[PDB]
RNA sequence: GCUUGAGUCUCGUAGAGGGGGGUAGAAUUCCAGGUGUAGCGGUGAAAUGCGUAGAGAUCUGGAGGAAUACCGGUGGCGAAGGCGGCCCCCUGGACGAAGACUGACGCUCAGGUGCGAAAGCGUGGGGAGCAAACAGGAUUAGAUACCCUGGUAGUCCACGCCGUAAACGAUGUCGACUUGGAGGUUGUGCCCUUGAGGCGUGGCUUCCGGAGCUAACGCGUUAAGUCGACCGCCUGGGGAGUAC
RNA sequence: AAGGAGGUAUUC
């Protein structure tokens, strides 16, 4: 999965501080680096149901906190998924 | 005709016959007999007795070459299986080594259906 | 004197001579024309065996002995049968990081030195070039008896246009060519098949020769010098 | 960097170029910015059961600290190779400094 | 399961140790065993009755050493 | 009983350690079960991966009668 | 707003979880030789079959395909189907310890989408063993079967389709509460580790059993007990999971 | 296959 050292940087990018692991941005930020590595496995190996089902779960999840980011605060939801490129 | 003095009984005792081949350490065959060509047939043939009988003959038709030490080969879960190491003791043999050498698939080919008898 | 085997080893055969006597027969005292057949092989523990006593070391109650001098040594029928410069077929038993070893006749393993298959083709297409097995004529540079190993070569067989391009171009002759890569140092220009020279940017014309010279420019240098070393040619306008 | 242990068997008839394969394997992970962290010849040893119709090969152990690119070329290399009978790399999970019980 | 007939010791001696070494290694029961094709599920099944009796025979076995059946 | 490598904290087998193995292999040269034994299960896995990798470098025999 | 539900991060652990690529040894089959000679094979008993053009047996070499003995375990992992040599590469989940962070972000889910044993279908390969159909020999009153000798599809690979099983724990998912015992497996804390000990505390799992429940059998903290949220389904047997 | 012993089986 995400490296150790590729998960602190984005933390560092999408949070308050260092230590700000578990807000809301963060946690769209290191789901949608996972989702974006992993189309190049799926590429390779179709046949990966196993996988996939994480993989699904994944963005499943991103789907919720968007959602509930974008109930809670519009302005963050709007400039989140600007700075991620991502449609709603 | 030539003199070896040293060889090797394979024994391959399946469960319908049991047949002895004695061979030298090169692995040519010097003679064979079998149960089903010792006077046995059907229900007799597969019996300790028959592969006892077998190895008489083979012990009887090999002398010529004058073995004195004999090292055993036993392959397959046959009926006798052990009449013939026995037989071949007595017959005037001296048995050096006895090795099973039954062949065991690592989980290999598949066997064939069951029987519903 | 005939013996029979007490004890077979990896390193040498254990043959009692007499009651309370082993001599050793070594592997490589086994066979002459494949060093390479372990004893188990051979030779049974208990057999009898016609053995020629080579050596007796009295002080170690050890007896070197000689299975080998009933055959025929394979390196003196070839010495007898190939002179140095022979051209032998054989075929390729082993590729190896250094060099390939060539099974001749006889049972002997000739060395051939990858510095000798091409000279201007590195590392990656000369090993696809050759698969284990395959049959390559090559010339016995030299043969050594002492150390059983002959040294093969391909190098006879070809004719560098190299050589042919230096005979025919004596030096300070001035030849054209195109060049191929151009350098800060100086531009690497293509006068023949598989002969490069070489022509400086303190030659080429400035700082940098870039200015002066273009991959793919004809530039006419006067051959000056050729670097047998390098296969360099060192030209000069 | 991945961590591992490389164990290859050289054909006995080569035993005479085993350093000079040892020197060229090191070098072509060290180039590579990698570690060698423990380096040893077993030597001529028995085999358990006949190998390519040979006992008696040459056993050559490497514990080393590279990338998983330079440790794909050396295990293509023992592929083309035919002076190595067998060759293992296995991972693993941190780095080895003890002489191993062959050794002892 | 190689045996060596060792000095001074009789024919019968060689005879029962070779049988004990088979034994050991259970080579009969192996190839019983694959005469015939047992599907998955079979040699599954087979494999969890006699689990099931086992440890019944156990906990009866245990009950045993408590109940006065005297 | 007695789990030997329990015994002496051991983290992994090392297959390279053939003295330890020939405890643990027949006659034969296949694996003894556990139950006789006494070892751990986890210890056990180990063991199990370690014979087979020595059997693949030859410093271990798959079976008695290879020649 | 809050932190107790749900998540995120830090360190580890166990695992036949998945996909791709290598490789190892045993064994079966066929082929090429050496030895050797008259049987082999099969059955309750036989015959069909193979064999003097040399079988079977034995030794050596080679080719190829498929599956991975022992370990192996009411052991493990996975949502289920299922997953078992070893090694590498890519990858999913689960659990534990301590701490920090977000601040209800949650549960269930018609339709929808996906996965889904075996058999089967399509295109193209591969084919050692096994084996529907089929051929033959027997048994039988008959034998379109059971048994024997052969044997095609198929089983294997790649890519699509199919979408069903006693797909079963015949037990929908999520949460809370309610006496105990013996174990298995995997973490972690403490004490004298005196020497594999003792004492706690998490996860998953097998058996027994109390109250209670049940028509009874039985279930019994992993409930079929006490409750709450949401969903699927039942309405006598046949006709019929059939017709349109 | 038949008979005796030990256990859930071994530390030894
Ligand atoms: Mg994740
Ligand atoms: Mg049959
Ligand atoms: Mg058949
Ligand atoms: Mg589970
Ligand atoms: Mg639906
Ligand atoms: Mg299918
Ligand atoms: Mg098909
Ligand atoms: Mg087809
Ligand atoms: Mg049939
Ligand atoms: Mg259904
Ligand atoms: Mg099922
Ligand atoms: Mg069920
Ligand atoms: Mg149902
Ligand atoms: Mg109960
Ligand atoms: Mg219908
Ligand atoms: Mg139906």
């Amino acid at each position: 999965s995400l490296s150790t050292e590729a998960t602190a940087k984005i933390v560092s990018e999408f949070g308050r501080d260092a230590n700000d692991t578990g807000s809301t941005e963060v946690q769209v930020a290191l789901l949608t680096a996972q989702i974006n590595h992993l189309q190049g496995h799926f590429a390779e190996h179709k046949k990966d149901h196993h996988s996939r089902r994480g993989l699904l779960r994944m963005v499943s999840q991103r789907r919720k906190l968007l959602d509930y980011l974008k109930r809670k605060d519009v302005a963050r939801y709007t400039q989140l998924i600007e700075r991620l490129g991502l449609r709603r | 005709r030539k003199q070896v003095s040293d060889g090797v009984a394979h024994i391959h005792a399946s469960f319908n016959n049991t047949i002895v081949t004695i061979t030298d350490r090169q692995g040519n065959a010097l003679g064979w007999a079998t149960a089903g060509g010792s006077g046995f047939r059907g229900s007799r043939k597969s019996t300790p007795f028959a592969a006892q009988v077998a190895a008489e003959r083979c012990a009887d038709a090999v002398k010529e070459y004058g073995i004195k030490n004999l090292e055993v080969m036993v392959k397959g879960p046959g009926p006798g299986r052990e009449s013939t190491i026995r037989a071949l003791n007595a017959a005037g043999f001296r048995i050096t080594n006895i090795t099973d050498v039954t062949p065991i698939p690592h989980n290999g080919c598949r066997p064939p259906k069951k029987r519903r008898v | 004197l005939t013996g029979r085997v007490t004890n077979l080893t990896d390193y040498g055969c254990f043959v009692e001579i007499e009651e309370g006597v082993e001599g050793l027969v070594h592997v490589s005292e086994m066979d002459w024309t494949n060093k390479n057949i372990h004893p188990s092989k051979v030779v049974n523990v208990g057999d009898v065996v016609e053995v020629m006593v080579l050596d007796i070391d009295e002080e170690r109650r050890r007896i070197s002995l000689g299975l080998k001098q009933c055959k025929a040594n394979p390196w003196q029928q070839f010495a007898e049968t190939h002179n140095k410069g022979d051209r032998v077929e054989g075929k390729i038993k082993s590729i190896t990081d250094f060099g390939i070893f060539i099974g001749l006749d006889g049972g002997i393993d000739g060395l051939v030195h990858l510095s000798d298959i091409s000279w201007n083709v590195a590392g990656e297409e000369a090993v696809r070039e050759y698969k284990k097995g395959d049959e390559i004529a090559a010339v016995v540079l030299q043969v050594d008896a002492e150390r059983e190993r002959i040294s093969l070569g391909v190098k006879q067989l070809a004719e560098d246009p190299f050589n042919n391009w230096v005979a025919l171009n004596k030096k300070g002759a001035i030849v054209t060519g195109k060049v191929t890569a151009v350098d800060a140092k100086g531009a690497t220009v293509e006068l023949a098949d598989g002969v490069e020279g070489y022509l400086r940017a303190s030659e080429a014309s400035v700082e940098d020769a870039t200015l002066v010279l273009s991959v793919g420019d004809e530039v006419e240098a006067k051959f000056t010098g050729v670097d047998r070393k390098n296969r360099a040619i060192s030209l000069s306008v | 960097m991945r961590h591992y242990e490389i164990v290859f068997m050289v054909h006995p008839d080569q035993s005479e170029q085993v350093p000079g394969m040892i020197e060229r394997y090191t070098a072509a992970i060290t180039g590579a910015e990698g570690k060698i962290h423990r380096l040893e010849d077993w030597g001529r040893r028995q085999l358990a059961y006949p190998i390519n119709k040979l006992h008696k090969a040459h056993y050559v152990l490497m514990n080393v600290e590279a990338p998983q690119e330079v440790i794909d070329e050396l295990e293509t290399t023992f592929r083309f190779n035919d002076a190595v009978i067998r060759s293992m790399v296995m991972r693993t999970k941190h780095a080895v400094t003890e002489a191993s019980p062959m050794v002892k | 399961p190689v045996i060596k007939v060792r000095e001074n010791e009789p024919f019968d001696v060689a005879l029962r140790r070779f049988k004990r070494s088979c034994e050991k290694a259970g080579v009969l029961a192996e190839v019983r065993r694959r005469e015939f094709y047992e599907k998955p599920t079979t040699e599954r099944k087979r494999a969890k009755a006699s689990a099931v009796k086992r440890h019944a025979k156990k906990l009866a076995r245990e009950n045993a050493r408590r109940t006065r059946l005297y | 009983k007695f789990c030997r490598f329990t015994a002496e904290g051991v983290q992994e087998i090392d297959y390279k350690d053939i003295a330890t193995l020939k405890n643990y292999i027949t006659e034969s040269g296949k694996i003894v079960p556990s139950r006789i034994t006494g070892t751990r299960a986890k210890y056990q896995r180990q063991l199990a991966r370690a014979i087979k990798r020595a059997r693949y470098l030859s410093l271990l025999p798959y079976t008695d009668r290879h020649q």
